[PDB]
């Protein structure tokens, strides 16, 4: 009841300065993880197949 | 009659050596003592008709003791030939005419396309053991070099019956039946049978080490996997070369003739049925104390009549305990025509043990058909 | 969010009768077995009931059998409780509690007074 | 091909015989899990882990007493265990109801489903004492319609009362066991209090090796 | 971290004898160990290596049934049983650790080693220099040579680099041909392709003066180069 | 009572921060990427098998050379496997067989594990003495082990089972910070690729990203409806994704601080227990209860891809530093390794 109302007293600090932050719009956000995802997509092995030439788990 | 080529050319073998060790201390007696490898003939006299019986080498030897061939040299040296040619007149009015190649050849045919079905229903079950790569165990490794062993031995009948097939074949439009003397002269006819024999006590053995195996996992809570994995290989296959290859020397020294297949002292063939007939009973001890140990654990827990039913319905193939209904000798089947069914049910049994075991420990294995629809789905 | 907002309960008479109810928000309530657990003062926190997914499947404590009886609304999305001839030692805080886990049987949740998927709880009183 | 590769990999070949020592030591131990709301110093004789061994077969008892009570993570890392010891105590505030909640949990968890419960059911002797002053009928109106089994073998020197609620507690669980199982895994019941109950684990993993055995023949 | 060698002393030819290497301060079982040795008034070249459990054992071709390398893993200990000696076979022995795993680094440690003396196809590392003078402060840079290429096809240029300092065990610099090993300071470095290797230490300080050996490790038998000495 | 004008007053926050949400949720994922294609029937195949382990595997972890990996299995055994030649470099036997996570750090030099014995043990790799020795025994947790990742050489961020998560300096033995606030046993975290915040996903369907220089929350998101079994960041930092016992994966973003999207599918019932990116963040792969896996495309939320194989339920996944191969670990004592 005491334990209660300090974890009480905790949590609503931190929903207090969880709430009091800036946000970027979900379209800029997307727009940015669309952007990265595009400008890598030439490096990994798993979309783009890798041929046996250089792809170290063919025997 | 039950009488067959096989010893057939065996007493013609013997027909020709004691016909020879008489000729040769013939008297002087005009046809001369000559034996042309069908019929004896004695010191022959010019103008004589020599009435001799039939010679009892014959299939049908037995069936014409009263008659007699009769062949008459004249006093131009030669009897009354068919054309101008050194032929006697050999003329078999007299001798004129049941085989085991006749007599059971339905019993053939079943037991054939037992084993058949049997090859193929093995092969296939060892494919599906082999190649998922996940069944592998020690408990699946028993079974399938088990599923060998019905393979080795499905062909080693396979091949007898085709050889003799051949035989028959190349020495039925034949009489000289010179390869077959030979070939039972020589020694690679002793190595097949030889091979065969160790055949069928692999399998009686690998029936012997699934049982001991499934002991070992119900009784002996302390074992080694890997070690006795190795001394079940063993057991498996060397225990029955173990006591084969002895066999096969004695048999070679003792018992040289037929091409080691007359076994008149029984004692020989007696030290070749003697260690089967130990895997026979060991092995229906351990039938009898798996199932004892199965209605422990049905009526501990806390409609038996089902499971009990599955249970020794299942188990009796995978051990081969269907023997111990013949296992015993009685040998008083020969009063009401019951010995030829006897010998169908026990060759009928012992065919189709094989394909049992092969539908009962792959086919409805849940664990194999769960390997067949999770391979299945990762196809699709 | 896991959101389990309870409602109804109190000063009830002894003998009385009461309904008390939990509607359930966040998550897809059909896929989850839901219980009510209660908390006696003093006492930690014990099972009370259980309904399955489907609502087919029910279950009691021994201590109200026939006394309680335990529906759910997967439409409304909410649980319900009906206590009837209640007794002065079911005075307890009372709590709807999920089980943790999707379509399955198993349930974890009558912990320390740390269980997550599980709302505030109402206090029910039986005095006079 | 494999220029100084090979010694990596007779090192590697090395590392697997020794990690099939390990497995040959591995299956021959029974890992068995203590899970309880003593039976513990009663075993020891001859803080979480324990090895003895009964018989020349070693068990490997793991307790798990140094974690919290939110069970629902930690225990499915004991999906490999042989049996799980569930300790209730039998005079339990109704303690006992969560105890059948937790073997009802146990026992349905999609990980567990492998798994038999070797069922431990102390302080039989306090339930005795409490139902001869007596209580336990309040906590089940159950009980009032429940019949002694006539195979159920009365403990010479304790009262009919004792008895009734006795097996009515071992029956209750079985019939909770029992109500979804695929005939995988059982429960084995005991009563304990003292003396060596370690010879009835051995019995019981016995009884699920030797079941999990038969029934991986087919022949269960 | 503790290897001593046993057995030395003066021994006629055709005689045999036994080395011994006990090891202390680490865990000997698992390590392939070689018999390096080497003339008195020259380089050092390899003998033998028995494996890790014993299971791999490989001599050189000039010792090869002469001598036999085993090792007792319970007393920790290296043994080279010595028969038909020659006067060729009077050297300084050494007993060498040497772990093979992926990134491990062999030929690191070097026990004293002990004087045995008798009184009465290959890989070729060409050494590029017998002998060069240095200062202090600069870049000293030494070059070897292979006759077969080093680089494999998994991209392992199996060349060793070793500092002796005079009267001292040839402790390791570099293995596979890039990389420091433990304990050495950071003024040394590697480089080279197939059969072209340069060993470099740039800004140079004492305590640095010795023989420098040019170890190929793509087959056996091991060999060395002549060694290059630093001078002042 | 004043605990009631408390939770008024969390609740008010709870909608403060629902409407702020709300506000900045113009263009689901979903939306403004329909004009990309997609990637396609990936048949990803098993290359490698790593078949050692005695016991179900529980955990892994890639080297950062891409070569090196370490598995966990609960037969007491952690060994780090060379993936390219599949064969072993080092088996450490532990000392508590129940080992539910390990950690291979990023300078290769040691190794971490942890379970049911409530501690980090820290292994030492390139020791000068021969054999493994346990370096460090972190001993502060007062329940299981649950994951654990190396920021660097020297300290290590462990997650427990009893709410916590905990910054670790190993050099001296004990908790640089504590992380507190969860409210469920803390399944897993991920930390970045600057390594400055990392997230925690837990059993209370609540992924917090925190700060490790401070050791607040800064962060938390609640799309879960279970407890999330694994946790992964996006590759630039930005975003990470989850999964959880709800059969669901959910991309969160962390600038944007609320849930992006929501990775499900009919067929898919059962939870899910490891996540993780490929290297351009495009595929997201996630291994499931039902003995899958699933590459799902991070930005289509289609199933791309269906990783076959395991004969028991995955229980761990990685994807090399330089994204050529996908490690799983199942509970059927395989690796398999996947291009
Ligand atoms: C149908 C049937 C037949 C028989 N039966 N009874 C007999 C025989 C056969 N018998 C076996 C095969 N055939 C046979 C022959 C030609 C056939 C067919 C069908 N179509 N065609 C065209 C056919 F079925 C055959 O007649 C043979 C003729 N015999 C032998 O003494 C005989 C010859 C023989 C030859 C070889 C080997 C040694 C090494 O090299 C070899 C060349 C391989 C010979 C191996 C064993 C042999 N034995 C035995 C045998 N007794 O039974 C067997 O099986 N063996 C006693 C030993 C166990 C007379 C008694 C028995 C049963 C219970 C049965 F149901």
């Amino acid at each position: 009841n005491t334990a209660s109302i300090a974890q009480a007293r905790k949590l609503v600090e931190q929903l207090k300065m969880e709430a009091n932050i800036d946000r970027i719009k979900v379209s800029k956000a997307a727009a940015d993880l669309m952007a990265y995802c595009e400008a890598h997509a030439k490096e990994d092995p798993l979309l783009t197949p890798v041929p046996a030439s250089e792809n170290p788990f063919r025997e | 009659a039950t009488v067959s080529l096989w010893e057939t050319v065996q007493k013609w073998r013997e027909y020709r050596r004691q016909c020879q060790r008489s000729l040769t201390e013939d008297p002087p007696p005009f046809c001369n003592r000559t034996f042309d490898e069908y019929a004896c003939w004695p010191d022959g006299e010019p103008g004589s008709f020599v009435n001799v019986s039939c010679p009892w080498y014959l299939p049908w030897a037995s069936s014409v003791p009263q008659g007699h061939v009769y062949r008459f040299c004249t006093a131009e040296g030669l009897w009354l030939q068919k054309d101008n040619s050194s032929l006697p007149w050999r003329d078999l009015s007299e001798c004129e005419e049941s085989s085991p190649e006749e007599q059971l050849l339905f019993l053939y045919i079943i037991y054939t396309v037992g084993y058949a079905l049997s090859f193929s229903a093995l092969v296939i079950a060892s494919a599906i053991l082999l190649g998922f790569r996940h069944l592998h165990c020690t408990r699946n490794y028993i079974h399938l070099n088990l599923f060998a062993s019905f393979i080795l031995r499905a062909l080693s009948v396979f091949i007898k019956d085709a050889a003799l097939k051949w035989m028959y074949s190349t020495a039925a439009q034949q009489h000289q039946w010179d390869g077959l003397l030979s070939y039972q002269d020589s020694l690679s006819c002793r190595l097949v049978f030889l091979l065969m024999q160790y055949c069928v006590a692999a399998n009686y053995y690998w029936l012997l080490v699934e049982g001991v195996y499934l002991y070992t996992l119900l009784a002996f809570s302390v074992f080694s996997e890997q070690w006795i994995f190795r001394l079940y290989v063993s057991i498996g296959w060397g225990v029955p070369l173990l006591f084969v290859v002895p066999w096969g020397i004695v048999k070679y020294l003792y018992e040289d003739e037929g091409c080691w297949t007359r076994n008149s002292n029984m004692n020989y063939w007696l030290i070749i049925r003697l260690p089967i007939l130990f895997a026979i009973g060991v092995n229906f001890l351990i039938f009898v104390r798996v199932i004892c140990i199965v209605v422990s654990k049905l009526k501990a827990n806390l409609d038996i009549k089902c499971r009990l039913a599955k249970s020794t319905l299942t188990l009796i193939p995978l051990l081969g305990t269907h023997e111990v209904i013949f296992a015993f000798v009685m040998d008083e089947h020969a009063r009401g025509t019951l010995r030829f069914i006897k010998l169908f049910t026990e060759l009928s049994f012992t065919s189709f043990q094989g394909l049992m075991v092969a539908i009962l420990y792959c086919f409805v294995n849940n664990e194999v058909q769960l390997e067949f629809r999770k391979s299945w789905e990762r196809w699709r | 969010q896991v959101q389990l907002q309870e409602s109804g309960g109190g000063l009830v008479q002894p003998g009385g009768s009461l309904r008390l109810s939990c509607a359930a928000s966040g998550f897809t309530f059909s896929n989850y077995k839901m219980n009510w657990v209660r908390q006696a003062p003093g006492k930690g926190l014990e099972w009370v009931s259980d309904i399955s997914q489907s609502g087919a499947s029910i279950s009691y404590t021994g201590s109200v059998k026939g006394r309680f009886t335990i529906s759910r609304d997967n439409a409304k999305n909410t649980l319900y409780l009906q206590m009837n001839s209640l007794k002065p030692e079911d005075t307890a805080v009372y709590y709807c509690a999920r089980c943790p886990a999707p379509f399955t049987r198993d349930c974890f949740d009558v912990t320390s007074t740390t269980y997550a998927y599980r709302g505030q709880g109402t206090q029910v009183t039986v005095s006079s | 091909l494999s220029a100084e590769d090979k010694a990596a990999v007779e090192r590697s070949k090395m590392i697997e015989k020794q990690l099939q020592k390990d497995k040959q030591v591995y299956r021959a131990t029974h890992r068995l899990l203590l899970l309880g709301a003593s039976g513990k110093s009663t075993i020891v004789k001859q803080i979480f882990e324990t090895k003895f061994q009964v018989d020349k077969v070693n068990f490997h008892m793991f307790d798990v007493g140094g974690q919290r009570d939110e069970r629902r993570k930690w225990i499915q890392c004991f999906n490999d265990v042989t049996a799980i010891i569930f300790v209730v105590a039998s005079s339990s505030t109704n303690r006992l109801q969560e105890a059948l909640n937790l073997f009802k949990s146990i026992w349905n968890n999609r990980w567990l489903r492998t798994i038999s419960v070797i069922l431990f059911l102390n302080k039989q002797d306090l339930l005795a004492e409490k139902v001869l002053a007596g209580k336990i009928e309040d906590y089940f109106p159950e009980f009032a319609r429940y019949t002694t089994p006539e195979d159920a073998t009365p403990e010479p020197g304790e009262d009919p009362r004792v008895t009734r609620a006795k097996y009515f507690i071992r029956d209750e669980f079985l019939r909770i066991s029992t109500a979804s199982g695929d005939g995988r895994h059982y429960c084995y019941p005991h009563f304990t209090c003292d003396t060596e109950n370690i010879r009835r684990v051995f019995n019981d993993c016995r009884d699920i090796i030797q079941r999990m055995h038969l029934r991986q023949y087919e022949l269960l | 971290v503790q290897l001593v060698e046993s057995g030395g002393g003066l021994v006629q030819p055709g005689g045999s004898r036994k080395l011994s290497c006990s090891a202390s301060g680490f865990a000997f079982s698992s390590f392939g160990m070689h018999w390096v040795r080497q003339a008195p008034e020259k380089g050092l070249e390899w003998v033998a290596y028995i494996s890790s459990g014993s299971g791999t054992i490989y001599y050189a071709d000039t010792v090869k049934g002469r001598f036999t390398i085993s090792r007792d893993d319970p007393k920790n200990t290296l043994f080279l049983q010595m028969t038909s000696l020659r006067s060729e076979d009077t050297a300084m022995y050494y007993c060498v650790r040497s772990i093979y795993y992926y990134g491990s680094s062999p030929f690191d440690f070097w026990g004293q080693g002990t004087t045995l003396t008798v009184s009465s196809s290959d890989i070729v590392m060409t050494q590029a220099t017998s002998s060069v003078p240095v200062t202090p402060g600069e870049s000293v840079s030494i070059s070897c040579r292979s006759s077969k290429s080093l680089l494999h096809s998994n991209g392992n240029t199996y060349l060793y680099w070793f500092l002796q300092r005079p009267g001292q065990s040839p402790q390791l610099l570099i293995y596979r041909m890039s990389n420091l090993a433990s304990g050495v300071p950071d003024r040394f470095s590697g480089s080279g392709s197939g059969t072209a290797f340069t060993l470099t230490i740039s800004r140079l300080e004492a305590e640095d003066v010795g023989v420098y050996y040019c170890m190929q490790h793509l087959e056996y038998p091991l060999t060395f180069g002549a060694g290059t000495k630093l001078e002042l | 009572s004043e605990l009631d004008q408390l939770r008024q007053e969390a609740e008010q926050l709870k909608n403060q921060i629902r409407d702020a949400r709300k506000a900045c949720a113009d263009a689901t994922l979903s939306q403004i990427t329909n004009n990309i294609d997609p990637v396609g029937r990936i048949q990803m195949r098993t290359r490698r098998t790593l078949r050692g382990h005695l016991a179900k595997i529980y955990a892994m972890h890639w080297g950062t050379d891409s070569r090196l990996l370490v598995s966990a299995s609960q037969d007491g055994k952690l060994i780090i496997w060379d993936s390219y030649t599949t064969n072993k470099v080092h088996a450490i036997p532990l000392r508590s067989s129940w080992v539910m996570t390990c950690a291979y750090a990023p300078s290769g030099n040691y190794v971490a594990c942890g379970g049911l014995d409530n501690i980090c043990s820290i292994y030492n790799l390139k020791t000068r003495e021969g054999n493994v020795r346990v370096s460090r025994e972190l001993a502060g947790h007062t329940g299981y082990l649950s994951c654990c990742r190396f920021l660097d050489d020297n300290q290590i961020v462990t997650s427990s089972g009893d709410t916590t998560c905990a910054l670790w300096d190993i050099e001296t033995g004990q908790q640089t910070t504590t992380f507190t606030g969860h409210t469920g046993d803390v399944m897993s975290l991920s930390l970045a690729p600057d390594t400055r915040l990392f997230v925690s996903g837990a059993c209370d369907a609540s992924a917090k990203l925190w700060d490790v220089r401070e050791g607040m929350c800064r962060q938390t998101f609640t799309g879960h409806e279970s407890d999330i079994n694994a946790i992964c960041f996006f590759p630039n930092g930005n975003a990470f994704a989850t999964g959880s016992d709800d059969a669901t994966c959910r991309l969160f973003d962390l600038r944007a601080d609320q849930e992006l999207m929501t990775y499900s599918h009919d067929n898919i019932i059962c939870g899910i227990t490891s996540v993780s990116f490929s290297k351009s963040g495009r595929l997201l792969l996630a291994g499931y209860d039902d003995f899958n896996c699933n590459v799902w495309d991070a930005l289509k939320a289609d199933r791309a891809g269906v990783l076959a194989g395991h004969d028991n339920r995955v229980s761990c996944l990685g994807v090399t530093d330089d994204g050529m191969a996908v490690a799983t670990g199942s509970w059927d004592s395989f690796l398999k390794i996947w291009n």
